[PDB]
DNA sequence: AGTACGTCCCGGAAGAGATTCA
DNA sequence: TGAATCTCTTCCAGCACACATCGGGACGTACT
RNA sequence: GCGAUGUGUG
């Protein structure tokens, strides 16, 4: 239910975060609630319910990022094994329908619209995993199975 | 401005300049008559389209799943992470269009002012609520969070000028006796300290 | 005898009535009701009162409300006194019997001997040193307690109902304690942290916030005025927009 | 800590008077622990001047 | 189509959806409940019955003798409400029990020699419940919560972290039956199964495994499947199954018909299994060590001499291997053991156990049971039979049996009360089951495992443990059996049961006292639901999610409404539509949906079934035909909401009412409210009071109809009819001749309880609502009880408010009032105190009940009758007196005005203890109330004569018709009238036997009723004569109320102020109120804005009516007007004609309008801004809802055009005159010279520890020294204290703290000496 | 007849087992 | 052999109000 | 003229 397998940009990424909010937003929203409680002291001051709670949001957002930082483990391997598409691999698959589809994959923190947003803890790479240029992949969505054809593997 | 008042020109003149800052605040204040009505709370004309196009998103995210290319714990992660930039785009929009909507000639043709719309009034002022409770009745009232501490996977759609629908309110309503209960036992534990601490000076 | 000590300590404690156990020494010293914590370190006490609150902002806040009712009822001694001071009653009897019926006379006293003499107020959930301060009452109709409106967030006290208690200092060496060290005006700040703490509030603050921001274009526009005085008289006047931009002389 | 701090004070009937008895009444029982006021809770208690 | 009465206010109404289930009977918990409780029913099941069939028949020691039940009756009561709440005695009934006793035939058989059934012996008695709910237990109306609490049952926690830091989560399991002991099970993290009894000490579970008469190889056959290894001709080949590999990663050779395959240092692939089992191959070589990890499972011997090699529950080593083999065994069984699908769990558990035998083991048992005793077999054997396997001291009930099976996944939805070793064996597979992986724990809170009890539950299980109590004795008194010279009453004693059924309906956390001072109130209280009480769980025991409310709570307990304070959740409201399962669980109601179509068919569900379901809520725009007008629609599944397809649901909402409670349901706007100040809204709203004109609160629901209904205040007609009498204080009804008996009905009497006292010292009161000559249907009101007005709920009143800071009068929260209020008197409560004086023949002898009291004046020698008592209505201030007492010796006992109240009296009630004179105004009372009493049954016999004579000649208007030779004699010359051949002179016959027979019956009434009222009723020893007086003061309202809207908004009514002074509009009427705008966003409650719009339209609609009226303008206006009115709006279920109402009726109809056009609004499928635009619209007044004003003060505008409207407002019974108390000097407490506490002691403030800390911060020393030691504590010091003052000479002389003397004594009453000393 | 007067009664934390590396 | 690591079991859980009810039964008698 | 339990207020 979990793979500590991480990408190096997407750990520096991660630092970046890190410093960004324990650095910057912290202090601000912290002078805010400070002039916001300047005896202020009410439970129904929703102005102080909404920002203890971006406290609490970014508290636990924190907390997780920090145990990752713990325990995620980099791979920033070179393009030298290559053929094998284990992993952090630009791939395009293709459908009988013909659908085109190119993605790399990273890992689990990190999946936004930012670089490459496909998991490796899923189904689909499941089935990417190990196959070559011209491999019939199979998966087994909860809709069903279905498949696809391997027709581009790059590197970087 | 009081307490620089204080610093500088010591007690008697400050408290006395205290009670006439209340006399003509009261004063002036009730001589204006900031109200409160409905029409007070501008509902951001973009809100509709916004949502409208976080609705898609989240559809196509929904694709994405269907289509196997995501387990539901990035599902579920994907989703909130959407909504939580729509709903700011959607903050972004309602404070402008209050904060300046005031817009008026001069003897000239027009321009844009601060607002004079009550309840942004109320807030700049800094009197009681913020951006965010006036946010809870423009916007959306953002994610509410199960007792789990999880977070749901579908937001307040609405606000409070419309009518939030059932489960909505339902939802919201945990939300919010989470902490209105535990302010009592949070008030017992720390009398105790309070106890404790004043028998060891 | 081990029941006589400590019941309660020694297996199954014995009962009382019916079913619950029967206090004990042990009792009668320990716990939240015992004698220390119930009527040692705080206890009951004559010359007080209470009663619900209100704002009457007419108050320089070196001074608050105070229920006429509960006023004379309050300082009885002193009225007594007062009274066979001048002479109106031989025994201390007959002045009970005036303050009973509640003659005129009386309240001209009451007045005499309040005009000052400071007062302690209390709310409940007395937190920090704030939580007792002191004034000077100015006796008045209706049966609640006016507070001046700043000294609510030192009392941690909106009006949502809340009740404050009052105490008198009976003493004169008391009466110099609270006109030293609890008249609000000798607590700007709290001990705590540096802040002010006579903060004005979410009214008074509208106000301010209205009573001076610029529009763009209001009547008496860019005029030109010597005296702020005069600015106010065209401000009761009506004849130029109360938030106007303008060019004025100050000093 | 401060829970202890309290227990083992110079004085005593401070500490009777805070968060239990019969430990710290027996213990003084046992020790004669002649003890003076020089505190705001023990003169509290005897009402003298603080 | 509507109802005549309804037609008198026609209630507007907004909303969408079609209302297809009504409101229910909101008090169906309790009547159901109690009903059920008390009925003769058969069969046993749930009553009486079934606590008889369980305790009885009670047999002798086989002494050849036993008594059993037979029947039971109830006797009406000897009273009835109404004089047993002014006298005090319970309301309770009596109990017959027909007990047939027998003796077997001694020396024979099993025979009988002879029985007897005793005649109904009563076993004391018990209450019955008000038709409105209640109970009566002494001189008051009190209410019975019901318990929310664990369901018996058997359940799978987890534990999580908290406990050994081990980072690893346990597991335990419990089974709570529903009278009994608890059994739990648990872990350690050495992975050890314990069992505990009722939380003792702990044990190895094999140890109860081996108590129920196992033996270890049964015990491991059961907990753990077989391997078998077979001594072939060599190498011992093991027998293997393919599934048992994927769980497994084996390194060492894995090989097949030769074929290795999976080769040392390999692991196990699916494929791998797929190719065995397609091969079936399982005995197969194994290498010898492998058999080194492994363990026995049953026993071997050595077979030659019989001999023990190796006992269960052991490893292996390759000797004992050798041993084995040379013995000539050749089948080996042992434990398919894992780390992942299956634990030694139980293995290593028996290696721990200490005893190896069903006698120790019972003798561990009872060592933990029993400590210290010597064991004893046959002793402990009995006991541990007398844990989990007798009727006596263990059972579930078929609700344990059922929730238990069902958790256990098994068929019987019944079974036994006892348990099984099959029980115990399943419970510890389940939870193996879970520890494993495969399996759920199961959430407390989760409603499905929660139960609701109710008053009947708790009086049967109270009631048996009362017939548990007497049997005791019964069959004591049976050993001593003789022949029959006795009777079972000899043999019974009621005193016990009546004791304990006393007690629990007298003092518990549940036999609470009702808080009638609003019939919302009634109604909330009827229902609250509690946590607390015997068996559930405690305020400071309590957890945290327990408090917190679970998604499945939804529509079956409010989210919303309940108490804030020192506990929250605990309380848990019960929801509207809300029932209760015939098992006790929360059902709600459901809409059935086909395959396509939401069809109108009902359905109830529990909480789990639901759970398989999937649900569409309320507000889903279907279209006609039970169609969604959309394919995807939000919905609800399992805990978690969702878009969901729309052919895939099962069920949809009732009404969008079903998630809220009557407690809730009446806030208006609702669905614009942040719960918080929502919650606070609906509890103050409860703490409503009275007030003295009902005004029809403009901004409703809907839900007041159905409140005001079921709640018994007010009074529905139970036929329908026509009026003849109304009478402020009496109403009476002739029906029409259908509903009419089957013949002598008459007509119906409904007496209006005038003004008298409630539970929270607040008027109660009833008002006529109908007129004379007038019709009435069957199921409606006559007269509105208090805060209700034509037949609907009323709390506060309207008002015109306007928000505007106001020069700061409204600071914080300061809601400022204006003189035109207090003017209208229209916050006028009315309270009442009932005081009391008694008197006692004590030593130096009895007292008196006169004015003969010396040492007084004729102030109060005037308002006292000659016989001691005040005067029927004298207007008494503080310091009167009331009655007349004195100490014999002979100083005053009067009873006087307890200082500060005002009033007047209204009425004196004297009891007086039968065998003493009764004064001269006793006599007069007395006959008082005689000719009163007198009076009422001659208007009952008489009015009943008129109708009677009436149904008479209405017979006489066909068939046998004399008018003329009726008319002439009386009309009770009657007794031969010349009648035709049909019924109708049968039917006179029966009038006339009906007429001797009622004179006889009326007579005999009267007498009854002449005695009851005469006899000296029972009470306290010693006590003499009871004398309660009643006062009525009229406390109008005063700068220090506390009022409120109906979302949160509290308020203090800060400063009264006079006409001028109000903010006024350019048309130029006043306003009313003045809210502080600031408190609207921060508490963030929007709703009471759009309260306060749709209200200005309101009556704006009611103004334009009334200038219409006034006007004098003919009705065809008034009916375009008001049709127009009501047609406004997109769409609503309210489509109301007017065309076929009558002139005279409209008119009626807008006169009652003219105060305004009433709208109510659903609880979300309420109105929209849109068309509070709209019916503005219709009205003149400016579309933003906000107008020009004018401050009285400064005569000008002004700026910004504000809000004002109408705002539904209400005051709460917090009044100043009651909180606001002070004290001087007054009494002193006698234990410790100290003051007392409270008001109604003339008592003074508490100086708080935490306000001696502050003294203490600031320097002030003389303060906090003069406030402890002057103030309280010396008697001599406080004395000179009050002296010095009045000489003026401010100051003090301290002395020492009383109270800590008192210290000082009490410790040296201990062991120990404590001393001063010198100085 | 029936009794008012008789006796008759969840977290912490620290201690004593008690268990395990020697 | 003895110094660590479980494990029963005593002690405390805010302040101030307001109001409400209820407070022994049982067993046996010298009379009332 | 005490103490228990409950309810409600802040
Ligand atoms: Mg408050």
């Amino acid at each position: 239910m979990k793979t500590p397998l991480v990408t190096r940009e997407g750990y520096e990424k991660l630092k970046q975060e890190l410093n960004y909010l324990w650095r910057e937003e912290r202090p601000e929203v912290t002078k805010k609630v400070t002039w916001a409680a300047s005896l202020g002291d009410r439970s129904e001051n929703a102005d102080y319910q909404y920002n203890k709670k971006r406290l609490r949001e970014i508290d636990r957002r924190v907390r997780y990022l920090t145990k990752c930082m713990e325990n995620l483990k980099i791979v920033d391997y070179s393009p030298q094994q290559e053929g094998k598409v284990f992993f952090g691999a630009w791939v395009e698959i293709e459908n009988d329908d013909g659908v085109t589809h190119r993605f790399r994959i990273v890992g689990y923190d990190e999946i936004f619209g930012r670089k490459d947003y496909i998991s490796i803890d899923s189904p689909m790479a499941r089935a990417l995993l190990k196959k070559e240029v011209g491999d019939l992949a199979v998966v087994n969505t909860p809709a069903g199975e279905a498949s696809w054809y391997v027709n581009a593997i790059e590197y970087v | 401005m009081l307490n620089t008042c204080y610093r500088i020109l010591g007690l008697k003149p400050t408290v006395i300049f205290a009670d006439q800052i209340m006399y003509t605040g009261f004063a002036y204040a009730a001589r204006s008559g900031a109200s409160v009505g409905i029409d007070d709370m501008v509902i951001p004309e973009k809100k509709h389209e916004i949502i409208s196009e976080a609705e898609a998103e989240v559809a196509e995210i929904q694709e994405q799943f269907q289509s196997g290319l995501v387990t539901a714990g990035e599902r579920y992660n994907k989703v909130i992470d959407i909504w939580a930039a729509a709903n700011d785009r959607v903050s972004k929009a309602m404070m402008d269009n209050l904060q300046t909507e005031t817009v008026i000639n001069r003897d000239g043709q027009e321009e844009k002012q601060v607002s004079f719309n009550s309840i942004y009034m109320m807030a700049d002022s800094g009197a009681r609520g913020s951006a965010a409770q006036i946010r809870q009745l423009a916007g959306m009232r953002g994610l509410m969070a199960k007792p789990d501490g999880s977070i749901i996977e579908t937001p307040i759609t609405a606000n409070f000028r419309e009518g939030l629908n059932v489960l909505q309110y339902f939802i919201s309503t945990h939300g919010a006796r989470k902490g209105l209960a535990d302010t009592a036992l949070k008030t017992a534990n720390s009398g105790y300290l309070t106890r404790r601490l004043v028998d060891v000076a | 005898v081990d029941a006589l000590l400590d019941n309660g300590r020694r297996g199954r404690a014995i009962t009382g009535s019916n079913k619950r156990p029967l206090k004990s020494l042990a009792d009668m010293i320990k716990g939240k009701q015992g004698r220390f914590r119930q009527n040692l370190l705080g206890k009951r006490v004559d010359y007080s009162g209470r009663s619900v609150i209100t704002v009457g902002p007419y108050l320089r806040l070196h001074q608050c409300g105070l229920p006429k009712k509960m006023a004379l009822e309050l300082f009885k001694p002193f009225i007594y006194g007062k009274l066979e001071l001048r002479g109106l009653a031989t025994t201390i009897k007959a002045a009970k019997k005036m303050v009973e019926r509640e003659e005129a006379v009386v309240w001209d006293i009451l007045d005499e001997v309040i005009r000052e003499h400071p007062v302690l107020l209390n709310r409940a959930p007395t937190l920090h040193r704030l939580g007792i301060q002191a004034f000077e009452p100015v006796l008045i109709e209706g049966k609640a307690i006016q507070l001046h409106p700043l000294v609510c967030a030192a009392y941690n006290a909106d009006f949502d109902g809340d009740q404050m208690a009052v105490h008198v200092p009976l003493t004169l060496e008391a009466q110099l304690e609270a006109r030293a060290l609890m008249m609000s005006t000798n607590n700007i700040l709290s001990p705590a942290n540096g802040e002010p703490i006579i903060v004005p509030s979410q009214d008074v603050v509208l106000g301010l916030y209205y009573m001076t921001r610029d529009c763009v274009n209001a009547k008496g526009e860019g005029m030109v005025l010597t005296g702020p005085k005069e600015a106010e008289r065209l401000y009761r006047s009506g004849l130029a927009s109360l938030h106007a931009r303008v060019k004025v002389r100050i000093t | 800590g401060i829970t202890k701090a309290s227990l083992a004070t110079e004085s005593f009937i401070s500490a009777a008077s805070f968060q239990e008895t019969t430990r710290v009444l027996t213990e003084a029982a046992v020790a004669g622990k002649r003890d003076e006021l020089r505190g705001l809770k023990e003169n509290v208690i005897v009402g003298r001047l603080i | 189509v509507y109802s005549y009465t309804e037609k008198k206010r026609i209630r507007k109404d907004f909303g969408k959806r079609p209302q297809v289930l009504d409101v229910p009977y909101l008090l169906s918990i309790q009547l159901d409940s109690f009903q059920k409780f008390i009925e003769q029913d058969p069969e046993g099941q749930y009553g009486l019955e079934a606590a008889f069939r369980s305790v009885f028949p009670i047999q002798s020691y086989s002494g050849n003798s036993e008594l059993q039940y037979v029947s039971y009756r109830l006797g009406e009561p000897v009273f009835d409400v109404q004089e047993c709440q002014i006298r005090g005695v319970t309301y309770s009934a009596p109990l017959r029990v027909k007990l047939r006793l027998v003796i077997y035939e001694r020396e024979a058989p099993e025979g009988t020699v002879k029985d007897i059934k005793e005649q109904e012996v009563y076993m004391g008695e018990i209450p019955l419940m008000t038709d409105n709910g209640t109970f009566v237990i002494n001189g008051t109306e009190r209410v019975i919560v019901s318990q929310l609490h664990r369901s018996p049952g058997v359940f799978f926690d987890s534990d999580k972290g908290k406990t050994h830091s081990s980072g690893k989560v346990l597991y335990n399991a419990r089974i709570i039956p529903y009278r009994g002991s608890w059994l739990d099970f648990e872990f350690d993290p050495k992975d050890n199964l314990f069992v505990r009894i009722d939380r003792r000490r702990k044990l190895p579970a094999t140890i109860i495994l081996r108590a129920l008469n196992y033996t270890t190889e049964q015990i491991l056959d059961l907990f753990f499947e077989k391997v078998i290894f077979e001594i072939r001709d060599n190498k011992l080949q093991m027998e293997l199954v393919p599934e048992r590999l994927r769980g497994e990663t084996a390194s060492f050779d894995i090989e097949a018909n030769g074929k290795v395959y999976v080769e040392k240092g390999r692991r196990i692939t699916a494929r791998h299994i797929r190719q065995l089992e397609k091969d079936d191959v399982k005995l197969i070589e194994v290498p010898v060590e492998y058999i080194a990890g492994k363990v026995v499972a049953k026993d071997y011997i050595d077979e030659s001499t019989g001999e023990l090699i190796c006992a269960a529950n052991m490893e292996l080593s390759l000797d004992l291997l050798a041993k084995l083999s040379q013995s000539g065994h050749k089948r080996i069984e042992t434990l398919f053991t894992n780390d992942l699908d299956h634990g030694p769990y139980i293995s290593e558990t028996l290696r721990v156990d200490p005893t190896n035998d069903r006698l120790s083991a019972l003798v561990e048992i009872y060592r933990m049971m029993r400590p210290g005793e010597p064991p004893t077999r046959e002793a402990a054997e009995s006991l541990f039979e007398n844990l989990f396997f007798s009727e006596d001291r263990y059972d579930l009930s078929a609700v344990g049996r059922m929730k238990f099976n069902r958790s256990l996944l098994r068929e019987e939805i019944e079974g036994s009360g006892i348990l099984s070793k099959d029980d115990i064996i399943d419970v510890m597979k389940k939870l193996i089951d879970i520890r494993n992986g495969k399996g759920e724990v199961d959430d407390i809170d989760h409603l499905g495992n929660r139960r609701i009890r109710s008053v009947g539950e708790m009086a049967e299980n109270q009631f048996r443990v009362g017939l548990v109590r007497v049997e005791r004795a019964v069959k004591e008194r049976l050993s001593l059996g003789d022949l029959d010279t006795l009777m079972p009453q000899d043999m019974i004693n009621a005193k016990p049961i009546s004791a304990a059924v006393k007690e629990f309906f007298g003092s518990s956390q549940l036999s609470q006292f009702m808080d009638q001072n609003n019939p919302l109130s009634e109604i909330t209280h009827k229902r609250r639901i509690s946590a607390l009480g015997p068996g559930g769980l405690t305020r400071e025991r309590a957890g945290f999610e327990v408090r917190d409310v679970h998604p499945t709570h939804y529509g079956r307990v409010c989210p919303i409404e309940t108490p804030e304070g020192p506990n929250i959740g605990l309380i848990n409201s019960l929801s509207v539509y809300a029932q209760t399962n015939e098992y006790g669980f929360l059902e709600t109601p459901y809409r059935k949906v086909t395959d396509g179509v939401v069809t109108d068919e009902i359905h109830y569900l529990s909480a789990i079934e639901e759970g398989n379901y999937v649900i569409a809520q309320a507000n889903s725009n279907l279209d006609e035909e039970g169609h969604f007008v959309e394919d995807l629609v939000t919905c609800r599944s399992k805990g978690e909401s969702s878009l969901f397809s729309r052919d895939q649901v099962d069920y949809m909402d009732v009404s969008t009412q079903q998630v809220v409670s009557v407690g809730a349901s009446l806030i208006p706007f609702l669905e614009h409210d942040d719960a918080n100040r929502a919650l606070m809204g609906a509890n103050m709203q409860r703490q409503a009071v009275p007030t003295l004109r009902a005004d029809k609160p403009l901004v409703g629901t809907g839900m007041e109809r159905a409140v005001a209904v079921d709640s018994g205040v007010t009074a529905v007609a139970k036929r329908g009819g026509v009026v003849q009498y109304v009478d402020a204080s009496r109403i009476v009804i002739k029906v029409n001749e259908d509903e009419m008996y089957p013949g002598e009905a008459g007509i119906d009497i409904y007496n209006l309880t005038k003004y008298t006292r409630s539970n929270q010292n607040t008027c109660i009161n009833q008002m006529p609502c109908v007129s004379l000559g007038e019709p009435v249907e069957r199921g409606d009101v006559l007269a509105d009880g208090p805060s209700t007005d034509l037949g609907e709920l009323a709390l506060g009143q309207n008002m015109r408010v306007a928000f505007m800071p106001w020069n700061g009068y409204n600071f914080e929260d300061s809601i400022l009032v204006s003189e035109r209020v207090v003017q209208e008197d229209r916050f006028t409560t009315i309270h009442i105190q009932e005081l009391a004086c008694v008197s006692r023949d004590t030593k130096l002898g009895p007292e008196e009940i006169t004015a003969d009291i010396p040492n007084v004046g004729e102030a109060a020698l005037s308002k006292l009758d000659e016989s001691g008592i005040v005067y029927i209505g004298a207007e008494v201030t503080g310091g009167d007196i009331l009655v007349g007492k004195v100490t014999p010796k002979v100083k005053d006992s009067s009873l006087r005005v307890p200082n500060g109240v005002s009033g007047t009296v209204i009425d004196v009630q004297v009891f007086t203890r039968d065998g003493v004179e009764k004064d001269k105004r006793a006599l007069e009372i007395e006959e008082m109330q005689l000719k009163q009493a007198k009076k009422d049954l001659s208007e009952e016999l008489q009015i009943l004569e008129a109708g009677l004579f009436s149904r008479i000649r209405a017979v006489l208007v066909a068939g046998g018709v004399e008018a003329e030779k009726l008319d002439k004699l009386p009309r009770d010359r009657w007794l031969e009238l010349g009648l035709t051949d049909e019924e109708k002179q049968n039917q006179l016959e029966q009038l006339a036997e009906q007429y001797d027979e009622l004179k006889h019956e009326f007579e005999k009434k009267l007498e009854a009723k002449r005695r009851k009222i005469t006899q000296g009723d029972d009470l306290a020893p010693g006590v003499l004569k009871i004398v309660k007086v009643y006062l009525a003061v009229k406390r109008r309202i005063q700068p220090g109320d506390k009022m409120a809207g109906r979302h949160g908004n509290k308020g203090v009514i800060s400063k009264i102020n006079p006409i001028e002074d109000m903010p006024y509009d350019e048309n130029g009427t006043p306003v009313d109120i003045v809210l502080n705008p600031l408190g609207v966003p921060s508490r963030m409650n929007i709703g009471q804005i759009l309260e306060t719009h749709l209200g200005m339209a309101a009556k704006g609609i009611g103004d334009k009516i009334n200038a219409m009226l006034k006007q004098q303008q003919e009705v065809a206006k008034l009916r375009e007007f008001i049709q127009r009115a009501y047609d406004l709006g997109a769409d609503v279920r309210q489509k109301v004609d007017l065309s076929t109402f009558s002139d005279e009726e409209v008119m009626r109809l807008a006169e009652n309008l003219r105060k305004g056009m009433p709208i109510a609004t659903p609880v979300f499928d309420g109105a929209k801004e849109a068309e509070i635009k709209e019916l503005l619209k219709l009205g003149d007044l400016p579309t933003s809802g906000q107008i020009r004003l004018y401050d009285g003060r400064t005569g000008e505008q002004f700026e910004r055009p504000v809000t004002v409207g109408y705002m539904y407002m209400l005051k709460l019974n917090h009044l100043v005159d009651d909180k606001m108390h002070a004290r001087s000097t007054g009494s002193y407490s006698l234990v410790t010279q100290q003051p007392l506490g409270g008001k109604a002691q003339f008592g003074g403030q508490r100086f708080g520890e935490m306000e001696v800390w502050a003294l203490e911060a600031y320097g002030a020393a003389y303060t906090l020294q003069e406030m402890l030691t002057v103030k309280s504590d010396d008697v001599n010091g406080r004395t000179k204290m009050y002296k010095n003052i009045v000489d003026g000479n401010h100051q003090m002389e301290p002395g020492m703290p009383e109270s800590f003397n008192v210290l000082l004594k009490e410790i040296r009453s201990l062991g120990i000496n404590i001393e001063l000393e010198d100085e």
